[PDB]
RNA sequence: GCACGCCCCGCCGGCGGAUGCCUCGGCCCGGGCGGCGACGAAGAGCGCGGCGGAGCGCGAGACGCGGUGCGGACCCGCCCGCCCCGAGAAGCACCGAUCCUCGAACGCAGCGCGCCCCGGCGCCGCCGCCUCGGCGCCUGCC
RNA sequence: GGCGGGCCUGAGGCGGCGGGGGCGACGGGCGGAACUUAAGCAUAUCAGUACGCCCCGGAGGAGAAACCAACCGGGAUUCCCCGCUAGCGGCGAGCGACGCGGGAGGAGCCCGCCCCGAAGGCGCGCUGUGGGGCCGCGAGGGGGCCCGAGGGCCCCGCCCGAGAGGGUGCAAGCCCCGUACGGCGAGUAGCGCUGCUUGAGCGUGCAGCGCGAAGGGAGGCGCGGCCCUUCCAAGGCUAAAUACGCCCCGGGACCGAUAGCGGACCAAGUAGCGCGAGCGAACGGUGAAAAGGACGCCCUGCGGCCGCUCAAAAGACCUGAACCCGGCCGGCCGCCGGCCCGCCGGCCCCGUCUCGAAACACGGACCGAGGAG
RNA sequence: GCAGAGGCCCCGGGGGCGAAGGCGGCGCGCAGGCCCCGCCGGACCGGCCUCUGGUGCAGAUCUCGGCAGCAGUAGCCGCUACUCCGCGCCCCGGAGGACUGAGGGGGAGACGGGUUCCGCGGCGCCUGCAUCUGGCCGCGGGUGACUCGGGCCUAAGCGGCGG
C-alpha cells in the first residue's frame, strides 16, 4: 500500500508538475479545553479571511487555497491568524502563465507535502 | 542477479516453460555454437540448429561430425547421420542416438536465403550492442 | 415385498433429459429440471451446495464469445470503445 | 496446393458461384470414392474441404463489402456491419454527453480558469 | 423402446458410435501407454440415462 | 521317530508397496485487471480429423477459413505436403468472417405443426407516427 | 335523435431504441433462523449471522450539515490509528458506540420555489420547454586423468553493469538458453397507540394506523416556561483515498503424492453411485538414448532355454522395507540371568477405567504409512 | 531425535574413487539414540552455532493400503436327464431316451434396457467346472410405411389470460 500511494502521489504531482500537491489550508485552535491551546490544519479559509487579504473565494482556488463558506472564525484573533497565512501565501506563490513559457516551467519546483506546515 | 520482476526464478515455472513451450522458443533453446571459423566470417555466436548443418559432437560419447538428418524439437534432441545406437541384428536398419544440439559445434551451416536474412540482421543488431548501446 | 419384489415392479421413467442442461432431472409429470430450473428463466443457484454450483456454471464450457472479448479488451477493443464515444 | 485466396480475390462473383458447386460436386466424388474403395490416404479429399471454405470466405468477404458500401453514412445500419462495441459500451454515455455541463457551471470554469502556479 | 424418440434415439447413438477403442495409431502417435479407454461402457450394467 | 509346526545359523526366490530421492501440481501472500449478453451470453446437446475413441479446439465454410505483421524448416505413427534471397513447415500477435439444435430464447410446440407474401411472424416499455373508440369536455349543423 | 372539428381520456398497427439472463468474491436492498452461550430455560446470547429473494458497478454504498460541540471551538463523505468505555443486559451470560487527537485523501454543486414566458431539445411544450505497451542484441574454457556420459577431480586461465535461474549423458559464470547493460420542499415534520430494532437509557432509527402543523430542528433524563449556541429536514448529483473472487503475473523460513485443492496421471467434478436433489474415487516415476529385447536350441505346440541391447535389467518397469510365504541349509525352540548353550532359577496380557485387573470388565488378527494442547 | 531457515565448515564441508534410502554385523552411550563396516542402491547429503514448527505413536468398535491363519475348508442340493457315435468341447450333426405340457422352459407385442440383433474371426477377460460355446471379445454390416402406430382430437388433469 505504501508503495502504491507514493505511485499514485508521483503520477499527480507531474500531472500538476509547477503547483503543490496540497492545498494551503487555514491554522485552526484544536477543538475542546483539552486542546484549546494548540492549533491544526483545517479545511478551508473562511470568507471574511479571504476577504481580508483582499481574494474572492474562486480566485483563490486557482492561486491554491482552499475555500470553506462554512467555517466561522469565532474570533477576531482566529481572522489575524488565518490573514497573515493567506498573506505569506501569496507572496509565496508565483503565477506561471505568458501561454507556454517552458524554461521558467522546467526549473519552477514543485512543494512536496502539506503547504506552510 | 535479476532486477526484473518480470522474468520467473522460480524452478517450478522456469521448467514448465521450458518442458512446454512453443516451437519458436524450442529453436532458439536448441541453439548450438558456431564454430570458430564459422564464427569469424558471420559474426554471431551461436545459430539456431537445422536439418543441413553439419556439426561436430564435443563431450558425449559419440564426438564425431555428421549433416542433421533429423532435428525433433518435442525430444529437445538432434539426430546426426552416422552416430547410431549399435544395431544388434548385423542386417538391420540404423536407430540415431539422438544428441542434445548443445553436445556440438556447428562446423557447416545450410545457408539457404532466411538464414542469411536472419544472420545479416543479428549482424547490425549486434553492432548496436557494440556501439555500446 | 419391501424391498426386492417393490423394485421390481418399477419399468417407468421419472425423469428424462432436461432442454437447458442435458441432465436426467427433468421430471416427466411435474415438467420441472431439478437442476437446471427449466421452464425457469432464472437458472436453479443454492448458495447452500458449493459443489453443485462448481459443476455447471461459467468457466464449466466453451467460454467462447466471453473469452474472444476479454482478450480483444487486452488490445483493439477498447480503441473501439474510445471512437465510438467520440463522434462515432 | 489449394487455390490461393489472392486469385479468388481477383474474380467474378459468378465464377465464384461456378467454381463453389464444381467444388462440392468434386466433394461428393472424393466422398463416394473413399466409401466405395476398399484407401488412397485422399490428400485431394482434405485439400478440396479447405479450398470449399476458401472460396465462401471469399464469396462472403465480396457480399459484406459490397452490402457495407451500399449501408454507408445511413442512421440504421445493419447489426452485423455495426461497430463491434460491447454490449456496456454501446449503452455508455458518449464522452460529449459525460463532459456536459450546466450552462451556469461551464461559465464559473470561464470565469476562474485553470491556473499554473509555484509555491516556495 | 421400439416406439422411441428421435431427439433420445439421437443421443443413444452417439453413445453407440462413441463406445469405442483408442485407434492403435493413436497410441502410438502419442505414445499413450493408458491403451484403456475407461469411458467406454456395456449394455449389461452400464445405465445411460439414469 | 519322520512328517507337521515353530525358531531362524545362514542362503536365495515370490507377495506387497513402505522408505528415500525426485516433480510441468497444489496451497499461501502480494500485485494487476475488472473486460458477458436479443449484434443472442453463461451453459447444454449433436456434429466436425485421410486414417479418430476420450479430452482440447471448432461449427455443414467444423481438429478450421480469409487478411496483416512476424517467424523461417518442419509436420510425435503411417502418410503426403512442404523444401529453392521466397517458394514458405512448426510457431506467434492481431483483425475480418462463418457460427447446426437448445438455452434470457423470440410464430406455436419440442422435435411435431401453422401463418404469411416473401420480408418475415415473441413479450415488456419509451418516443414519434398511422387507423380509430367514447351519451368525457364542448363546438358546428339539421 | 342523427351528423363534421377541437380538446381530454383510451384502444389496435408500424418504425426507431432499450429491458430480460450469466459470474462460489466485494457492494446495496429486503425477508430471516436455529444449533450455541447462559453450566437449566423463556428476556437475552448466538446474530442485525447461515440461508432465501432482489438489484448494480468496476468498485458499490456514503457525501457537501434541519452536523458536532460547549472551546483562547471546529466544519461534506469514505478508509486507517486510537478512544475502550459512556452506556445497555433474568444489570445475569454477555453486549457496546461516538466525540475529540494523529493520518490517507480531498471538490464542490444543482433543481423546485421565484423572475422572464417559447427566446427552447420546436409532431414536444404555456397544467412551463429554455435562460436567470512492444521489439530486441547479449560476454567469456582449455589441457590432463578417468567415467556409460562430467557439469567430477588435477593443473593452469578468461568474462562479470551478466556468479538470478533453467536445460544439457554426473555437481557448468565461460556448452545452450537466459540474466546485467537497451531501443521505439405537507398527508410531510411531529404527536397518540402498537410492532420491529438499537449501546441509546420516560425511545436509537424504522414502520402501520389515527391525527396533523408553521418559521422549524438539535444540544445524549422526561414535562411546562425563559434564554443561549448551532443548523435548515420532508427534492437531486458528485471524483479521490477503501473493499474484492474468477482470471493472469510474480514471490514464498509453505506441502511433497494416505501429503498439498476433491482432482500433479493427454481424457477429475472424470469413472462410478443414488428415481432425483445430490454424491464422488482410484491412479506420479523404464532408461542418458527405446537402444523396449540379436541369435541359436528345442518344444505337437504353448512357452521354456540360453543369451542379446544397456553402465545396470532398470524388461513394464527408480529404491523395493514390514507383514506373509516357497526352496535349500541349520536347530527345538517366549523373555530375563548364569554359564558353552540346553540345563537350573525367576517370570499372568498389555493398554485402560478402577478401592482393587491375569480377570468370566472393556479395546486389541497382523504389518506398514497417517493420527491428538 | 525429526523437517525446514540464517551462518560456519583456513585454499574453502561430504558425494559416480558411489549421496540419500534398504538389509545384516560391530563399536560407543544409563538411555533416548549415535557411529562405523560389508552388501544392495544410484544422486544428493550433512556436523556444530543461532532460528522456526503441521516435530517422535502398540491401542482410539482409529483412518487408508496390504495381507495371514482358518482352508484346498464351507460350499457350487431349485426348474425329472442324459446316452452312444462322428474328429467331438457342455458347441455341432445323426441315432436313442426324456422334459417344459397351449394360465407353456411356445410364438408375439406395450414398457424398460440401447445395439444386446446379424455375419465372419477369436478366446486375453467373462461364461461362478469346462468350453472349440456364448448374450463375451475384434471386425464388417442391420430398423425402408399414403393405408400400422405416433402426429390428430379430447378424458382425468395441466397450463394460459386484461388482471
Amino acid at each position: 500500500r505504501k508503495i502504491r500511494r507514493r505511485q499514485t502521489r508521483l503520477q499527480k504531482a507531474k500531472a500538476i508538475f509547477p503547483c503543490p500537491l496540497q492545498k494551503l489550508r487555514p491554522s485552526v485552535t484544536r477543538c475542546s479545553q483539552k486542546f484549546n491551546l494548540t492549533q491544526r490544519i483545517g479545511r478551508g479559509f473562511t470568507l471574511r479571511e479571504l476577504q481580508g487579504v483582499g481574494l474572492s473565494a474562486g480566485k483563490a482556488r486557482q492561486i491554491g487555497i482552499a475555500v470553506d463558506p462554512r467555517r466561522k472564525n469565532k474570533s477576531e484573533e482566529s481572522v489575524a491568524r488565518n490573514v497573515a497565512r493567506l498573506k505569506e501565501y501569496l507572496s509565496k506563490v508565483t503565477i506561471f502563465s505568458k501561454q507556454a513559457k517552458p524554461e521558467e516551467i522546467q526549473q519552477a519546483i514543485q512543494h512536496q507535502g502539506v503547504v506552510m506546515p | 542477479m535479476k532486477l526484473n520482476s518480470a522474468v520467473t526464478a522460480s524452478r517450478r515455472k522456469c521448467r514448465k516453460a521450458y518442458f512446454t513451450a512453443n516451437a519458436e522458443t524450442r529453436a532458439k533453446m536448441m541453439s548450438s555454437r558456431l564454430s570458430k571459423e564459422l564464427r569469424a566470417e558471420h559474426k554471431i555466436k551461436t545459430m539456431p540448429i537445422r536439418r543441413g548443418d553439419i556439426v561436430e559432437i564435443f563431450t558425449g560419447g559419440h564426438k564425431g561430425t555428421g549433416k542433421v538428418v533429423e532435428v525433433r524439437r518435442r525430444d529437445y534432441k538432434i539426430c546426426v547421420e552416422g552416430i547410431n545406437q549399435k544395431a544388434r541384428n548385423p542386417e538391420a536398419k540404423p536407430v540415431p542416438y539422438p544428441i542434445h544440439p548443445s553436445n556440438c559445434i556447428i562446423k557447416e551451416l545450410y545457408m539457404n536465403g532466411s538464414r542469411y536474412r536472419a544472420i545479416k540482421r543479428r549482424q547490425e543488431r549486434n553492432a548496436e550492442r557494440l556501439a555500446r548501446i | 415385498s419391501k424391498g426386492t419384489a417393490s423394485f421390481g415392479k418399477r419399468h417407468t421413467r421419472i425423469h428424462g433429459s432436461c432442454r437447458r442442461c442435458g441432465k436426467h432431472s427433468f421430471h416427466l409429470q411435474k415438467h420441472e429440471c431439478a437442476s437446471c430450473g427449466y421452464p425457469s428463466a432464472k437458472m436453479r443457484r443454492y448458495n447452500w451446495s458449493y459443489k453443485s454450483l462448481r459443476r455447471r456454471t461459467q468457466g464449466t464450457g466453451s467460454m467462447s464469445h466471453m473469452r474472444k472479448v476479454y482478450r480483444a479488451y487486452n488490445s483493439g477493443t477498447l480503441k473501439a470503445n474510445a471512437r465510438k464515444y467520440l463522434a462515432k | 496446393p489449394g487455390l490461393k485466396a489472392k486469385d479468388l480475390v481477383g474474380l467474378s462473383q459468378e465464377d465464384l458461384q461456378r467454381k463453389l458447386a464444381d467444388l462440392k460436386r468434386e466433394l461428393l466424388s472424393l466422398r463416394t470414392m473413399k466409401a466405395t474403395a476398399g484407401p488412397e490416404r485422399i490428400a485431394r479429399f482434405r485439400v478440396c474441404k479447405k479450398d470449399v471454405a476458401r472460396v465462401l470466405t471469399v464469396i462472403n468477404q465480396k457480399a459484406r463489402d459490397e452490402a457495407r458500401a451500399a449501408f454507408e453514412g445511413a442512421e440504421h445500419i445493419p447489426k452485423t456491419f455495426r461497430p463491434r462495441l460491447t454490449h456496456a459500451m454501446r449503452c455508455q454515455l458518449t464522452e460529449k454527453q459525460k463532459r456536459l455541463l450546466p450552462s451556469k457551471l461551464m461559465k464559473r470554469k470561464l470565469q476562474f480558469p485553470k491556473l499554473k502556479y509555484a509555491v516556495k | 423402446t421400439a416406439n422411441k424418440t428421435l431427439s433420445r434415439k439421437l443421443r443413444l447413438a452417439k453413445k453407440t458410435k462413441t463406445n469405442k477403442n483408442i485407434p492403435r495409431w493413436v497410441i502410438a502417435k502419442d505414445h499413450l501407454k493408458k491403451t484403456w479407454n475407461y469411458k467406454r461402457h456395456h449394455w449389461r450394467r452400464s445405465h445411460l440415462k439414469l
